């Protein structure tokens, strides 16, 4: 596995710290690890980033304790809020041989359900088709990114729109005429999901690379549900 | 900013008449890396010269080995022609048995 | 005896259309790579030039150059027209590292521009030499917020390269030590004193470059030898020649004594005519 967050849950007192553990693999010399947190509401935010040349990242409650030879990065939270309570996520940007385009696809852990103790929805059913809207302001109109979260499963990249090709890029395995976009790099932009199924059930990201800081940021996410 | 180069013509083996040797031609102290070398016999061209892959010293400075087969004679004449940039006329460096 | 590993870079831009870019890589005095405008891939001069990289390793490196040399030649294109700089340009890399007995080892990067030094990079970063065009600034803070070429670079240097040298080193040992006799004789040239003659003793086809040249008359050495530069031959061997000074009729007595390592402990004695 590419990103392995041992931990399924981990519930802790308020006011106290807690730390939560991932392990990458990679051959790359050069690469980029990202810790991101899933409210209830299913929106997707970014915490910290860790670079594999820097040294330790601290922001805010948030720090990162880096052993570069064992691969492990593993987050730690402060003094924990309510607020805090989320499912938080494991992330690892490899390179290419051309250093780190704005195609660069963003690998997710299965996640960590932490509890701290004391957005559209829409409903379709099997065989019809929805239109997923994608909302973000900035950064980067260059490539616009979908990624599919399932409970259970890590977040995958299904695909991303090249607007200098004015073309849908697909990931491997995914069958072309399952997914499409249509619009501008404009809000206007929306994914189609054509011959829905029971098992297309989940939370759908837009996303795109930041042009000040070196991030993904994920837009809020849709709720789809379908029912037989 | 532009060098002139330095030419030196000497010969492989020891130049005794009639037995075949190899003759060196090697150029230094240029700059810009373009330079036009041509060895030459009684005053024409050799058709076939060899010649190294352009490095540089420490100093930046360009240099280059050219070589080619050659069997000294008592009137065959040899010399090295070099147009550089940095130069208007070609200069021309004959080789001497005795230097 | 030491083999530091030297990768030489000459780019040359003639105008907008026009554009060179060609490589070279030295172990000690001998050349093991060679890297052309028209290839698509470094070509090994030697046997051992690979040295015990795997062929997926060298796969990798290869890859790296190749885009390298891409994006060189597009970014400094475009620094140049932001600058408004004047062409022809002429860029110069040198760059490699050296290994020391005790695992130990030192890197190198060095830039320069119209035979100039500009800047190299030292240890994570890119720093100017004292006198730069300010320009050079603008480079070095754009290379310095790159990621992957710091990285790469540091990777190259420190974790690539000294690993890379120490395989050459035991791969081509038999031909590095190699031992190549010299091969003297001896000739005269009017003096620009009149009344004299210069003598001068050539010495060719030796290896390795290390080599004792003397004008002795008997067991007395000459101290008027005048040792001259070190040519090189094409095929791996070093030339010398040593003049000495002498009055016309003096030439008899005079032998030239050549020490080398290849000799097996006896010198070289080769007298006048
Ligand atoms: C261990 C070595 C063993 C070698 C054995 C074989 C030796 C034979 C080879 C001989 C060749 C000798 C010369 C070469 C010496 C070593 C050279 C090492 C080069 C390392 C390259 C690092 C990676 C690289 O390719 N860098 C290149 C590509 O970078 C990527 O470019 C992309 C666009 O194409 C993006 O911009 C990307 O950024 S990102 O935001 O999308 O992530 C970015 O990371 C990049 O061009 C690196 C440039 C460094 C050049 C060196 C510094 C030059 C400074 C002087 C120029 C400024 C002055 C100009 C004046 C007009
Ligand atoms: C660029 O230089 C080449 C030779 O270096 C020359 O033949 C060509 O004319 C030049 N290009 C232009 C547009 O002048
Ligand atoms: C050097 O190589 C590049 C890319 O292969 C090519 O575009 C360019 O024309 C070449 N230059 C010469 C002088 O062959
Ligand atoms: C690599 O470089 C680092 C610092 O840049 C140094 O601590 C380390 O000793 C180097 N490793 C080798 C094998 O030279």
């Amino acid at each position: 596995q590419k990103v392995t967050q041992a931990q399924s849950s981990v519930s802790m007192p308020v006011r106290k710290a807690v730390t939560l553990n991932c392990l990458y693999e990679t051959s790359w010399w050069s690469y980029y690890i990202f810790w991101y947190k899933q409210l209830p509401s299913k929106e997707m935010i970014f915490l910290i980033r860790q670079g594999s040349d820097e040294q330790n990242a601290k922001s805010g409650r948030y720090s990162v304790n880096f052993k570069k030879a064992a691969k492990s990065v593993a987050l730690t939270i402060s003094a924990l809020q309510l607020e805090d309570s989320a499912k938080y996520f494991c992330a690892l940007g490899e390179p290419s041989y051309w250093g780190f385009p704005r195609t660069t696809r963003v690998i997710f852990g299965k996640g960590t359900r932490v509890t701290v103790e004391p957005t559209k929805s829409v409903i379709r059913q099997t065989g019809s088709s929805a239109e997923i809207t994608c909302d973000l302001a900035e950064g980067s109109t260059g490539y616009i990114h979908w990624y599919l979260h399932q409970e259970g499963k890590a977040p995958q990249r299904l695909l991303y729109y090249d607007s200098y090709t004015s073309s849908v890029v697909l990931e491997s395995g995914i069958s072309p005429g399952k997914y499409d976009t249509y619009g501008s790099t404009r809000k206007n932009l929306r994914m189609i999901l054509r011959n829905l199924i029971e098992n297309d059930s989940g939370v759908y990201y837009c996303a795109t690379w930041d042009e000040k800081y070196y991030k993904k940021l994920f837009g809020s996410g849709t709720k789809l549900i379908i029912t037989d | 900013i532009q060098k002139t180069p330095q030419i030196q013509v000497y010969s492989r083996h020891p130049p005794e008449n009639g037995k075949p040797n190899i003759l060196n031609c090697y150029v230094t102290q240029f700059h810009p890396p373009h330079i036009e070398i041509q060895m030459l016999k009684n005053g024409k061209k050799i058709p076939k010269v060899e010649m190294s892959d352009m490095s540089f010293s420490k100093d930046w400075s360009f240099y280059i080995l050219a070589h080619t087969e050659f069997t000294p004679t008592e009137t065959d004449t040899y010399a090295c022609r070099v147009k550089h940039a940095s130069m208007a006329e070609p200069k021309t460096v004959y080789w001497d048995r005795d230097m | 005896r030491l083999f530091p590993l030297r990768c030489l870079q000459i780019s040359s831009f003639a105008n907008s259309s026009w554009t060179r870019t060609d490589g070279l890589a030295w172990l000690g005095e001998l050349q093991t790579h060679s890297w052309s405008n028209d290839s698509d891939t470094v070509r090994s001069l030697k046997p051992w030039s690979q040295g015990t990289f795997s062929d997926q390793q060298w796969e990798t490196l290869q890859h790296i150059f190749r885009v390298y040399r891409s994006s060189f030649t597009r970014d400094v294109k475009e620094f140049a027209k932001m600058l408004r700089l004047s062409y022809p340009l002429e860029l110069q890399v040198s760059a490699g590292c050296e290994v020391h007995p005790g695992n130990a080892s030192n890197n190198f990067f060095h830039v320069a521009f119209q035979g100039k030094d500009i800047l190299s990079f030292q240890g994570t970063s890119w720093e100017p030499t004292q006198e730069a065009p300010l320009w050079v600034n603008l480079a070095i803070q754009v290379l310095n917020q790159d990621k992957w070429t710091r990285e790469t670079v540091q990777w190259l240097l420190n974790g690539t390269c000294p690993q890379f040298v120490s395989g050459l080193l035991e791969s081509g040992k038999s031909e590095l030590k190699k031992q190549e006799k010299p091969v003297a004789w001896l000739s005269s040239v009017p003096s620009s004193a009149h009344g004299h003659r210069q003598l001068v003793c050539h010495v060719s086809g030796f290896y390795p470059k290390p080599v004792w040249v003397m004008w002795m008359r008997g067991d007395q050495e000459q101290q008027g030898t005048h040792r001259g530069d070190f040519l090189p031959n094409a095929d791996e061997t070093w030339y010398l020649q040593a003049t000495l000074d002498v009055e016309a009729g003096e030439e008899a007595g005079l032998a030239c004594r050549v020490k080398h390592s290849s000799l097996g402990g006896q010198d070289i004695i080769l007298y006048w005519s």
